[PDB]
C-alpha cells in the first residue's frame, strides 16, 4: 500500500506502517508510481487531489496490465480544512460515467 | 482524515520533527495486503483487505506520547481509506457496464 | 562549580523570551506575518529563508544554541547535577540507534536529533562489536546512559526488551540520581515527571490488559502500586483519587490527548515554581523547560499557520 500525496505530510501515512513516496513534483511522482506499477506496492496507491485530478489515465495507458494497482483521488490536507465539496466531486465521478449533469 | 491530519500536526508539534522522523521509519512496511475476489456479473472486481500488524508495538515502553494515538488514527484512516477503495471501483465497474450495454443495445438497435 | 555564574547567563536568557501577547498575536497570520514576527524574534538569527522545513531547523538550531551552552561551562557536582537536565533527546537518539543497530540500516539514515554529547561518538557508535563496547565508546564520566548500559547490559547483546529495560533503568537512574543530589527543588521536579510518565504509561497500557507490575516503575510519590493497577484497569475513580497532588485539574478524563495536554500542564506549573530558589539550579531548568514549551509552542504555530488551523483548534494547546 503506497501513496503520493505530500512532501512531509506523507510521513504520517508512513508511520501508518503502509509504505509511500512523495516529490512535490508531478513527473518524478508519476514515475514512482510507474516503477510503482511495474513492481506493485501491493495494490493500492492513493495520490493527492489537487496535484492529480485523474491520476488513472496515464498510468491505464502506460500498463493496460490489470487495475490490481488501485488508484484513488485522496484529499489534500490543507483544502481538507476548507471543505471537500462531495457533493461536486459525485458530479463529476457521474460525468465521467454517463456524461449526464445528472444529479443523486 | 480532519482527525488524523489534526493529531499528525500536534504530534510532530509539541515533539520534534526527527523523534516522528525516526519513529515512522522504524514501523514495520504493513505487508501482504492483497486483494481478493468478488466475482459478480461474470467480473471478478478485486475488492482490498490488509494484513494489519499492528498490536505488536514497537516495544510497547514508548518514550514519546502523540505517536501513538497518531498511529491508531492513521489506522482509522487506512480503514476508511479501504472502504471508499473497494466501493469506488465497483461503482466504475458497474458505470463502465451501463455504458456497455447502453452502446450495445443502440449498436443492436440502429445497426440489425 | 558555581550555581550562580551559570544563573547570571541563565537570568540574562530568561530577560530575552517572547511574552504571552507574541503568542496571542500569532493566532492571526498568515505565516508571512509569523515570519516577519520570527524576524523580530531572538529564535530568526538563524532564520535562511522561507518554509516550514526552514522555519524548524532554525527553531533547532535555536534551542540549540539558547539551552545547549548550559550543559557545557560547568564542572564537578553542579555538572552532573545540569546533565540531568537535558537528558530525553540524547536518550531518544540512543534509543532510535540501538533499534537502527538491531535493524540494520545505514548510519546516516538516522537523525540524530541533538542531545548532549559529540556527535562523532555516535557515529562510531553505529559499528561496534558489543554493546558493551559502543557503551565505553559513548562513556562520559558523569553521564548516567552510559552506567545504566553497563547494569542493563548483563541481559543480552540486543534486544528490544534490552531497549525497553534500558528506558526503564534511564529513568530509574534518573530517580537514584535526584536522590543522590543536594537540591530541594529539581529531586522534586523530576519525581513529580517521573509519577506523570508512569501515568502517561499507564493511560498507554490501557486496553492491554497485561501484568502492569513490569509495566510500573518506581520513584513517584504521588501514586501507588494498587492506584497503578486501578490506573491499569479501567478505573477513572483512582484518578479522581488523586486529591491534593499536583494532578488537581486532572480528574475523570479518559481522553489521552487531553490526559497529556494535563500532564503538560501540571508539569510547566511544577516548573514555575522553579524561580523560588534564585541560588540554586532549579532557575536554570525553569528556563529551559519554559524556552522548550515556548518552542513547542512555536512549533505548533508555524504547523497551524502552515495547514491553516483554526484558533479553535489551538485553543486547547495556550491554555498555559
Amino acid at each position: 500500500m503506497a501513496v503520493i500525496a505530500d512532501p512531509e505530510t506523507a510521513q504520517g501515512f508512513r508511520l501508518a506502517g503502509l509504505e509511500g513516496y512523495g516529490a512535490s513534483s508531478a513527473e518524478e511522482a508519476q514515475s514512482l508510481l510507474e516503477t510503482l506499477v511495474e513492481r506493485g506496492g501491493y495494490a493500492l496507491v492513493a495520490v493527492d487531489e489537487a496535484l492529480l485530478p485523474d491520476p488513472e489515465r496515464a498510468v491505464e495507458r502506460l500498463m493496460r496490465g490489470r487495475d490490481l494497482p488501485v488508484l484513488l483521488p485522496i484529499a489534500g490536507l490543507k483544502e481538507a480544512f476548507q471543505g471537500h465539496d462531495v457533493e461536486g466531486y459525485m458530479r463529476e465521478l457521474v460525468r465521467k460515467t454517463i456524461g449526464f449533469d445528472i444529479k443523486l | 482524515a480532519k482527525e488524523a491530519y489534526a493529531a499528525l500536526l500536534l504530534a510532530q508539534a509539541f515533539d520534534g520533527p526527527e523523534v516522528v522522523a525516526g519513529a515512522a521509519l522504524g514501523v514495520p512496511p504493513l505487508e501482504g495486503v492483497e486483494a481478493e475476489v468478488e466475482n459478480v456479473w461474470g467480473s471478478k472486481v478485486p475488492r482490498l483487505k490488509a494484513t494489519f500488524p499492528d498490536g505488536a508495538l514497537l516495544s510497547p515502553v514508548g518514550t514519546p506520547a502523540y505517536t501513538l494515538e497518531a498511529s491508531r488514527a492513521f489506522r482509522r484512516y487506512a480503514e476508511a481509506l479501504i472502504r471508499v477503495a473497494n466501493t469506488e471501483t465497483r461503482l466504475k465497474k458497474i458505470g463502465e457496464e451501463i455504458k456497455k450495454t447502453t452502446r450495445r443495445v443502440n449498436a443492436l438497435e440502429q445497426v440489425v | 562549580d558555581d550555581f550562580a555564574y551559570l544563573n547570571a547567563r541563565v537570568r540574562v536568557r530568561r530577560g530575552t523570551l517572547l511574552k504571552e501577547s507574541f503568542f496571542q498575536e500569532a493566532l492571526d497570520l498568515s505565516f508571512a506575518d509569523f515570519l516577519r514576527l520570527l524576524s523580530e524574534t531572538v529564535y530568526g538569527g538563524e532564520l535562511a529563508g522561507q518554509g516550514l522545513p526552514d522555519v524548524d531547523r532554525a527553531v533547532l538550531r535555536t534551542q540549540a544554541k539558547l539551552v545547549g551552552d548550559l550543559p557545557r561551562l560547568v564542572t564537578g557536582e553542579a555538572r552532573e547535577a545540569v546533565r540531568l537536565l537535558l537528558l530525553r533527546n540524547d536518550l531518544h537518539n540512543l534509543q532510535a540507534l540501538l533499534r537502527a543497530k538491531a535493524t540494520g540500516r545505514p548510519f546516516e539514515e538516522v537523525l540524530l536529533l541533538p542531545g548532549t554529547l559529540r556527535e562523532e561518538v555516535w557515529r562510531q557508535a553505529y559499528e561496534a562489536q558489543d554493546p558493551a563496547g559502543m557503551a565505553q565508546v559513548l562513556a562520559v564520566p558523569g553521564h548516567p546512559l552510559a552506567r545504566a548500559l553497563r547494569a542493563v547490559l548483563r541481559e543480552t547483546q540486543d534486544l528490544a526488551r534490552v531497549e525497553a529495560l534500558l528506558a526503564k533503568r534511564f529513568f530509574e537512574d534518573v530517580a537514584k540520581a535526584a536522590k543522590g543530589l543536594d537540591q530541594p527543588a529539581l529531586r522534586d521536579y523530576l519525581a513529580l515527571e517521573v509519577d506523570a510518565e508512569n501515568l502517561r504509561t499507564a493511560f498507554k497500557l490501557q486496553g492491554s490488559g497485561l501484568a502492569p507490575d513490569a509495566f510500573f516503575l518506581k520513584g513517584g510519590r504521588f501514586v501507588d502500586r494498587v492506584r497503578f493497577a486501578r490506573l491499569m484497569e479501567g478505573d477513572y475513580a483512582v484518578l479522581d483519587e488523586l486529591s491534593g497532588t499536583p494532578f488537581s485539574g486532572l480528574s475523570g478524563v479518559r481522553d489521552l490527548k487531553a490526559l497529556e495536554r494535563g500532564l503538560r500542564c501540571v508539569l510547566l506549573k511544577e516548573a514555575k515554581k522553579g524561580v523560588q530558589d534564585p541560588l540554586g539550579v532549579g532557575l536554570v531548568l525553569a528556563y529551559v523547560k519554559e524556552r522548550e514549551w515556548e518552542a513547542v509552542r512555536l512549533r505548533l504555530l508555524a504547523r497551524r499557520a502552515y495547514f491553516g488551523l483554526p484558533r479553535a483548534q489551538v485553543e486547547e494547546e495556550v491554555v498555559c
